[PDB]
């Protein structure tokens, strides 16, 4: 845990950020999947142009 | 008689040859569209251009 972003004894709201568990491997495999999207979306758009 | 045979067969041969040229021209145009969109490289475009030539 890197941070605690809520004041104790406060009216918390649905969708508020409480902690921050350290994103390192999650940012890593997020970029590893974002690279696949950045290639295969180009593939989909090129073939969508060429089907016409 | 050989001249008449040439008149009789070269219309069929030349129409088949113009259809050959139309098919190869449309193949080159599709390879050019495939290159301009970006899927294949320029070497395959030059190969289609040599086939049309």
């Amino acid at each position: 845990i890197l941070k605690r972003l809520f004041k104790e004894g406060s009216d918390v709201k649905a969708g508020q950020q409480l902690y921050q568990i350290d994103p390192a491997t999650y940012e890593a495999d997020y970029q590893s999947a974002q690279a696949n999207l950045a290639s295969t979306q180009e593939q989909a758009q090129r073939y969508k142009l060429l089907v016409a | 008689a050989d001249g008449l045979a040439a008149r009789g067969t070269f219309t069929e041969q030349l129409q088949a040859q113009r259809d050959l040229v139309k098919a190869s021209d449309e193949y080159y145009q599709l390879a050019d569209k495939r290159y301009r969109t970006g899927v294949d490289n320029y070497l395959t475009l030059l190969d289609a251009q040599r086939s049309l030539f």
